[PDB]
RNA sequence: GAACUCGCUGUGAAGAUGCAGUGUACCCGCGGCAAGACGGAA
RNA sequence: GGUUCUCCCCGAAAGCUAUUUAGGUAGCGCCUCGUGAAUUCAUCUCCGGGGGUAGAUGCGAAUACCGGAGAAUGUUAUCACGGGAGACACACGGCGGGUGCUAACGUCCGUCGUGAAGAGGGAAACAACCCAGACCGCCAGCUAAGGUCCCAAAGUCAUGGUUAAGUGGGAAACGCGGAAGACGGGGCUAAACCAUGCACCGAAGCUGCGGCAGCGACGCUUAUGCGUUGUUGGGUAGGGGAGCGUUCUGUAAGCCUG
RNA sequence: UUUUGUAUAAUGGGUCAGCGACUUAUAUUCUGUAGCAAGGUUAACCGAAUAGGGGAGCCGAAGGGAAACCGAGUCUUAACU
């Protein structure tokens, strides 16, 4: 299911990946190994994950000529991830659990650099500085839009268009000693309660500060700012 | 030869069927209720196979 | 032989109804809710049947250590010192002769005092 | 036989006289809420209040052991909003009394009978009180 | 179903009028508004 | 989906092995009533051992078993037959063996405790966390877990130290050095932590007094009833026993009743 | 009420009075009780009809080997301890 070769709707975007020989990779959803078989050829060493044993046989009949390899056979929101040493995440994914895999891998992991392929809408929506998921997403993680992918590369045929999202860790410094406010401000903002985190002063001089002249368009940057002025005036 | 005084000194709930088959040989029935023993081998066994529960009295 | 049972139904209700005098609205009209609320006041009464002996001890330990703290010695230690003296006045009637006697009450916080010293 | 209650109509209550230079300002206020509730008397009823009429003068000047003179902090709301946040030293050269009285409604009970309670303590600010034709007491605590 | 039918903090068969803590609130009406809730699926 | 009066005793299971077996069927294991029987059975100690778990894995302990002998305790708690059922998707945690990277407050087999069928006390609230099995009544006393400054019953108790941070008032790697949302409130410089000793508060636990009910052993006796005497009595599905009330018929051309 | 388990985020009841749910017939097995006892008992029917007659039948006292046949024993067992 949405897993096909057609070998050249694939290169393709086998191309903008600037992965090297010595990266390490874990692939989240193989389907039959249009992706894994050059996955383990362009880098040093793949632990792939994936629960369906006939389409592991699958990938075992298409690997037969791969050894720096292995596949755990284990559910992949009860799979806890290394918390030693460094990888990256690779990620063509099923739509009907993706949330239940992205709190997996920003909150749960400590991955740095995040190679995912999801539909436009969930791609459009992520970067929305309206919800509060999306407030938490950007906590840790900068964001990006690399390419569309169109609907008719998948047999199963999808209704709608797909793109690649790249995520880079940025070190965040918001930690136990910057957060359990963090949660507070952006909980209290999203359902607009204005009075319990700033009076009227604060709350226009905040503005004021920070060059908001519309607050139904506010970056992040921008809400950093407004944080920080909430840092200071709450000791 | 000399007399023991046997005194249980806490409940048995959530022991293991040893104890309450100790305590059923014994003759202890509850809390507070002592009884009389004569000196054998047995009895020190008896008193060894449960020390945190019943307490003694030479 | 076929039975009419309107005198028995009735009398079950009726007694059941004058149980629940003195209730608030339709808990002391109709009986669907009267017979609930008779079950519930049965097993508070029962239960506060074992509360009130709680209860009227604390109440005594309060006054006694109340009345004992004038003369100059806690509860616990004059209690200490009349166990030790071997008087076996319960909690009541010493509170009760604390509440309506103070020479008495005087005498027996020396002695305690004494038999503590 | 029945053990003795106390009538609300029958009860006698005095009045003190309590200074406040220097004391604790936890350490004064439960022996003023202990001594509010009835607690040191035989007749001790808890349904119905036997204390004292308490009068506190000098009460601008308790003092806090430690650092807590600029970090003791009162919130306040309005019941709608925005707070009130106040620290110690304002409060006390804002209405100093107040903080005693706060106090004492930390620890005495809730209900009707917790405001009847609280009813019966008199604080002052400075020295002089105009509850002489009651012949208080002075109570040294 | 019976009601003498308040706001926050936490626990929750997981968004509490009834649970633990704390605060406010004299009794009863009259013309509105959409927020809760019933129609709604975030 | 529903099934109507009351009381007294005993009181479980959501497991195992086989099958033209896939919502199935047949036995076994768990419960109750009646009959009989062997010092029948259980706990502990000792004795030389069937295997190979110390000392010294080459011989082999406690603990997972089996055999004999022996004192004490236990309302036969043991087995066989007949009558009658209930259950046949259990949940959480512990011990001995596996899996998963001794990865991960990760996942399977024999065994146990708590709920299901258990009330009360403590951790603020809270089904598995700690103590502890409710016959009834008493304005009597002693204790376990937990506490003794006020809310709120009881030490502003005693001895020797530690902290100056409101750390205490939450924990993961070791940075006074990352430790920071979870003291209940008031608020505390001891009313926080460590060690010692003496008291007290603290339940439906134990004791003191009175009453009812069942099963045993004793003397008179006997429609088997008294008087000592130990002992027991929470309970869903289920088994056993003893009773209240309504209509009509015989006793009844009797009895009560303007 | 359904679930291991509920105030939970699964369902039902506006209130009162009357009506409404383990019955009947036939076989089969067991238990308590009553008469008779190596015997017990009648059906249809006759009958001044709950009386009396009617022994036509039904169950048991002797078993097992398919069987002929053998017997307080037999049968099977080469045959038994
Ligand atoms: C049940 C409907 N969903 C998605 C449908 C879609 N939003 C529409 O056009 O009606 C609503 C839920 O999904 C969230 N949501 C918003 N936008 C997206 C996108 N692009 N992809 C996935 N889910 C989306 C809504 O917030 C709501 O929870």
């Amino acid at each position: 299911q949405n897993f096909i070769t057609s070998k050249h709707n694939i290169d393709k975007i086998m191309t903008n990946i600037r992965l090297n020989e010595h990266d390490n990779i874990f692939e989240i959803g193989s389907g039959k190994g249009h992706f894994t078989l050059e996955l383990v050829q362009r880098c040093n060493f793949v632990t792939a994950i994936e629960i369906d044993h006939k389409l592991c046989k699958t990938t075992e009949n298409k690997l037969v000529d791969h050894d720096n390899f292995q596949v755990l056979n284990k559910d992949i929101l009860q799979f806890k991830f290394p918390k030693n040493q460094s990888y990256k995440i690779f990620g063509n994914i099923p739509y009907n659990i993706s949330t239940d895999i992205i709190r997996k891998i920003v909150f749960d992991s400590i991955a740095d650099e995040i190679y995912l392929i999801v539909e436009y809408g969930f791609a459009k929506r992520l970067l929305n500085t309206k919800r509060s998921l999306a407030l938490f997403l950007m906590a840790e993680v900068d964001i990006s839009i690399l390419s569309m992918v169109p609907r008719e590369y998948f047999h199963p045929k999808p209704k709608v268009n797909s793109s690649l999202i790249r995520l880079n860790r940025k070190k965040s410094r918001i930690s136990h000693k910057d957060k359990q406010k963090y949660n507070y401000f952006v909980m209290k903002w999203v359902n607009k309660e204005y009075k319990k985190i700033f009076t009227k002063n604060q709350f226009n001089n905040s503005l004021k500060h920070a060059g908001i002249d519309d607050l139904n368009n506010i970056s992040f940057e921008q809400f950093l700012s407004l944080f920080n002025s909430y840092k200071l005036f709450n000791k | 030869a000399k007399t023991i005084k046997i005194t249980q000194t806490r409940s048995a709930i959530g022991r293991l069927p040893k104890h309450k088959a100790t305590l059923l040989g014994l003759g202890l029935r509850r809390i507070g209720h002592t009884v009389e023993r004569e000196d054998t081998p047995a009895i020190r066994g008896m008193i060894n196979a449960v020390s945190f529960m019943v307490k003694v009295e030479e | 032989a076929r039975v009419k049972r309107g005198v028995i139904a009735r009398a079950r209700h009726k007694k059941i109804l004058k149980q629940a005098k003195g209730y608030y609205g339709a808990r002391s009209r109709v009986y669907r809710v009267a017979f609930q609320a008779v079950i519930k006041a049965g097993q508070y009464a029962y239960r506060d049947r074992r509360q009130r002996k709680r209860q009227f001890r604390q109440l005594w330990i309060a006054r006694i250590n109340a009345a004992a703290r004038q003369n100059g010695i806690s509860y616990s230690k004059f209690i200490n010192g009349l166990k030790k003296a071997s008087v076996e006045i319960d909690r009541k009637i010493l509170a009760d002769i604390a509440v309506f006697d103070k020479v008495a009450f005087t005498a027996l916080v020396e002695k305690a005092k004494a038999a503590l010293a | 036989m029945k053990t003795f209650t106390a009538k609300p109509e029958t009860v006698k209550r005095d009045w003190y006289v309590v200074d406040a230079t220097g004391k604790t300002l936890g350490r004064l206020a439960t022996e003023l809420a202990r001594r509010l509730r009835g607690k040191h008397k035989a007749e001790y009823t808890p349904h119905v209040d036997t204390g004292d009429y308490i009068i506190v003068l000098n009460a601008d000047k308790v003092a806090v052991t430690g650092n807590k003179r600029t970090d003791k902090v009162y919130y306040h709301h309005t019941g709608h909003g925005g707070i009130k946040q106040a620290t110690f030293e304002e409060m006390i050269a804002r209405r100093p009394e107040r903080v005693i009285e706060i106090a004492v409604k930390g620890m005495l009970p809730k209900g009707p009978l917790g405001r009847a309670m609280f009813r019966k303590l008199k604080v002052y600010a400075g020295n002089e009180h105009n509850h002489a034709a009651q012949q208080p007491q002075v109570l040294d605590i």
